[PDB]
RNA sequence: ACGGGGAAUCAGGGUUCGAUUCCGGAGAGGGAGCCUGAGAAACGGCUACCACAUCCAAGGAAGGCAGCAGGCGCGCAAAUUACCCACUCCCGACCCGGGGAGGUAGUGACGAAAAAUAACAAUACAGGACUCUUUCGAGGCCCUGUAAUUGGAAUGAGUCCACUUUAAAUCCUUUAACGAGGAUCCAUUGGAGGGCAAGUCUGGUGCCAGCAGCCGCGGUAAUUCCAGCUCCAAUAGCGUAUAUUAAAGUUGCUGCAGUUAAAAAGCUCGUAGUUGGAUCUUGGGAGCGGCCGUCCCCUGCUCGGCGCCGGCCCGAAGCGUUUACUUUGAAAAAAUUAGAGUGUUCAAAGCAGGCCGCCUGGAUACCGCAGCUAGGAAUAAUGGAAUAGGACCGCGGUUCUAUUUUGUUGGUUUUCGGAACUGAGGCCAUGAUUAAGAGGGACGGCCGGGGGCAUUCGUAUUGCGCCGCUAGAGGUGAAAUUCUUGGACCGGCGCAAGACGGACCAGAGCGAAAGCAUUUGCCAAGAAUGUUUUCAUUAAUCAAGAACGAAAGUCGGAGGUUCGAAGACGAUCAGAUACCGUCGUAGUUCCGACCAUAAACGAUGCCGACCGGCGAUGCGGCGGCGUUAUUCCCAUGACCCGCCGGGCAGCUUCCGGGAAACCAAAGUCUUUGGGUUCCGGGGGGAGUAUGGUUGCAAAGCUGAAACUUAAAGGAAUUGACGGAAGGGCACCACC
RNA sequence: GAAGACGGUCGAACUUGACUAUCUAGAGGAAGUAAAAGUCGUAACAAGGUUUCCGUAGGUGAACCUGCGGAAGGAUCAUUA
């Protein structure tokens, strides 16, 4: 059944810019999904979404660019202490120039470059470039 | 995808976005109520008593038009079942395929049949016991079933 | 992986342990059977006594006569089959000489052209093998 | 297998090692018992037993090197029966004695660091700069290289006086003197077909000898053997065997695979295991820089200091959903590792050192997990009020209890504090998130070779009887066995039994799979669709355990039509225990009980999401011109044209993947992580041996090793080949 | 206050038998693997001359053959109202 539901939403919009679609309806949402997206969207990665809100679970639809080569999740939530976020980066991302680790710390869901500067690790939910 | 089918069926009932009452339904929360306990005495369970109602009295959600839904209703003035409806339907139905194979052992697919009606109470059971809306001590067995209608 | 489950540690490790057994280099080290059934004991060398000297004809293609030595193991009073290496130095070995013997190469396998022969005689009387065939010791009778 | 600190390897993860100098443990040939002492179950103490062994006037006595040397033995495998308490420390009554602890030499290519084996000139020579020449040649002012050519200048290997070193010596360092041209004061070890750096040289051998990790070389021009010359590589080292690490993404957490290369359980249920939908705080107040940035605030009630006419602002305790997580803090032997400083002459090392008595070092980092501490509260779990024994309030009742209290001293119950039992009222906006393109259950009209029980039918087959007429019939590539004038085969009417359900019958349906097809009835069951019904996370997958499970096969009945393992023949054949033919027992059928396996196949686990197009079909639903039937409108069937869901499929596409064949899944994978079960690790040996277990048996489930091997295998291409298909040519083919 | 004895206790050892972990001897049997050229055939690969293969039976000098059900990895993706 439906489980990782973060996994379903980077999944189906990867799928979709591979498609070269201008958007993209992902239709469970959750607020992960809500915070993830808004960390990709500060960075230009994809355009200014909209979160359709039926009395269930919510449904999002993502204008897309062409600059998401990939986002993805990993499952599972493995925590990440700052020691070890550079190994994350070092395997997980394309070069260190771009791509970015989301991870959700204490702070917030948030990019591996503020959970540096804010000195706070967590769990890595995903990564995008 | 289906408990004990291959079965990847859709047919779900789909509620309207508005839970807003609609303006002609003229009957009050409580005259609902009232047509509930009525149905209730007549001897119905919650989901015969809300076709019932949807059906015949325009009242399409209890739970739209009330607060609170048609076994909450039932169970508040106490003319709810003492064991659920479901699990009672369950129950109901592994004493009539029982009864079929008491004169039927050739019939195999019966008794797999029978097995997969088990494995749906044991689960339900599990599941009520949780929630301590049966006796920690309650279980279903087979020799015991017939007293339970 | 087939189980990323994060509280799943011991079915991917319990997986891992069993599935090693499965592996030929490993079932080998860590059993007693291959290290029994060995005739050196797992150590590298052994000292023998020549107790025949035995020619084994060549495999299929290429057909020479290989000059083995028959020699029974001081420490198992183990049979052994071993090469002697390179032109006539099979007249270095009297009958009865204690000659220290080692692998072939390929780890207890039978190597190129000798059916069932997985050593070398190294030294013959306790004098190098390479040392007579190069006449810089000579043989001490 | 003594554990650990640690060691090797090493992208990141890891893998292997740790007997071995520090910590902790254990034992003194094996067990056992105990004396003394603060401390021992001590063994350089004692007491037995066991094993072994010494001395003996044969009565007795003595023994414990897994301390330092040394010996035997065992082995592939490991050093002197040396000097010394001077250093380091330890013991003692002790500045004084003692220490095989320890130190110093000896042996020492385990290993690590530095580092000789020549440098320089003049010449012949040759290559490269330049005036110059078509080419040659000239010059060398500039270079660079090679010749047992010649020439001095060198410095230590060694030899060796002395000092220094040191307990006394040694080595090192210092330093008189000797000490080099073939600098004979002589560099090896392995290679030179490919991988893999370097000869297609010469002489020998002739599938021999041998080489060769693998592929290969060797049968008379050997690039591979045996040598010579030559060249290459590492170099005071280099080869070999074996364990082990990387290479191995060939154990895969990072990160492998499972249609066909090895691999998905026959199928489903199912408990632990693992994973699990959405949802519960946000806006602004205070301030700065040039609309955007960085900060402080958005819980409450006993003890005193920036103060005030009992309390207001604030300081310090103590109660405060519970955990994971992250960040910080405490604490965590050194030695090792990283690492700061520092000219051991450099370096490995060392912990020292530096300055014309002074100054300075002996830092720091890391120390998974578990434990302790304090911030953060996203993510994940868990919680609280739903027959109200629910909060927040003040009140009235009842059992036991600090005394401030009668000027100091005789009897009390009280307020007061403080804790239980319990009655009413008000107050809370009084308490239940939603109803998943998750799931169960109810409901509705359907649907289907779904299953069971019964009933019913249909030819056909075989046998039997009767009637007819005739001699053949069966059977085969050809025959024969078999039947047959006692009438077979054939034709007609019946009868009986047992199988089986043709055609309709489909890339159609149903079923978990195995499987399921005459009619009709009963019985329970089921998917799908429809739903503004209900429950409200109940779920996904699954060690244990379990149901069903083709055919064959086993046991006990019933029946035996056909067909037919074995067998009897008859042919073919060289043989023919086979293919062909005629008989034919078990069996095939039914009932009860086993058995649990199939190429049980889609050779493709299940659940979920997403990513193309197309026309079909089956089931349900919904909508739309028209034709037809129940004709008398309806409304239902039958077509017709669409849409939606669910199913079996098909075609098509550079979605993408894949070794390809191919796959809308086998895709969404180095841009590698949705959940989970089973399972593979070169070919054989082998699904064998062995043990267990299930079975009456046949066998099934679990299941090795030795040993053997350089491939076995997959997909595709080209060719040859066919006792495959089609086309074409030829009087070396036919007509 | 010595020997010594009774009793207890710890308990080495010894005798007897069984259970049993490893190693070794074994008449005979029955396998497997490896050889350059043994014998009988020709089961398999071409429709391999009876298509091959799976399961399960029985049989036979041997590869094998035959029954029953299954598979295409078939020699047919198709065969016409």
């Amino acid at each position: 059944v439906r489980m990782n539901v973060l996994a379903d939403a980077l999944k189906s919009i990867n799928n979709a810019e591979k498609r070269g679609k201008r958007q993209v309806l992902i239709r469970p949402c959750s607020k992960v999904i809500v915070r993830f997206l808004t960390v990709m969207m500060k960075h230009g990665y994809i355009g200014e979404f909209e979160i359709i809100d039926d009395h269930r679970a919510g449904k999002i639809v993502v204008n897309l660019t062409g600059r998401l080569n990939k986002c993805g999740v990993i499952s599972p939530r493995f925590d990440v202490q700052l020691k070890d976020l550079e190994k994350w980066q070092n395997n997980l991302l394309p070069s260190r120039q771009f791509g970015f680790i989301v991870l959700t710390t204490s702070a917030g869901i948030m990019d591996h470059e503020e959970a540096r500067r804010k000195h706070t690790g967590g769990k890595i939910l995903g990564f995008f470039f | 995808g289906r408990m004990h089918a291959p079965g990847k069926g859709l047919s779900q009932s789909a509620l309207p976005y508005r839970r807003s009452v609609p303006t002609w339904l003229k009957l009050t929360s409580d005259d609902v109520k009232e047509q509930i306990y009525k149905l209730a005495k007549k001897g119905l369970t919650p989901s015969q008593i809300g076709v019932i109602l949807r059906d015949s009295h325009g009242v399409a959600q209890v739970r739209f038009v009330t607060g609170n839904k048609i076994l909450r209703i039932l169970k508040s003035k106490g003319l709810a079942p003492d064991l659920p409806e479901d699990l009672y339907h369950l129950i109901k139905k592994a004493v009539a395929v029982r009864k079929h194979l008491e004169r039927n052992r050739k019939d195999k697919d019966a008794k797999f049949r029978l097995i997969l009606i088990e494995s749906r109470i044991h689960r339900l059971a599990r599941y009520y016991k949780t929630k301590r809306v049966l006796p920690p001590n309650w279980k279903y067995e087979s020799s015991t079933a017939s007293a339970l209608v | 992986g087939k189980c990323r489950g994060l509280r799943t540690a011991r079915k991917l490790r319990s997986h891992r342990r069993d599935q090693k057994w499965h592996d030929k280099q490993y079932k080998k080290a860590h059993l007693g059977t291959a290290l029994k059934a060995n005739p050196f004991g797992g150590a590298s060398h052994a000292k023998g006594i020549v107790l025949e000297k035995v020619g084994v004809e060549a495999k299929q293609p290429n057909s020479a006569i290989r000059k083995c030595v028959r020699v029974q193991l001081i420490k198992n009073g183990k049979k052994i089959t071993a090469f002697v290496p390179n032109d006539g130095c099979l007249n270095f070995i009297e009958e009865n000489d204690e000659v220290l013997v080692a692998g072939f190469g390929r780890k207890g396998h039978a190597v190129g052209d000798i059916p069932g022969v997985r050593f070398k005689v190294v030294k013959v009387a306790n004098v190098s093998l390479l040392a007579l065939y190069k006449g810089k010791k000579e043989r001490p009778r």
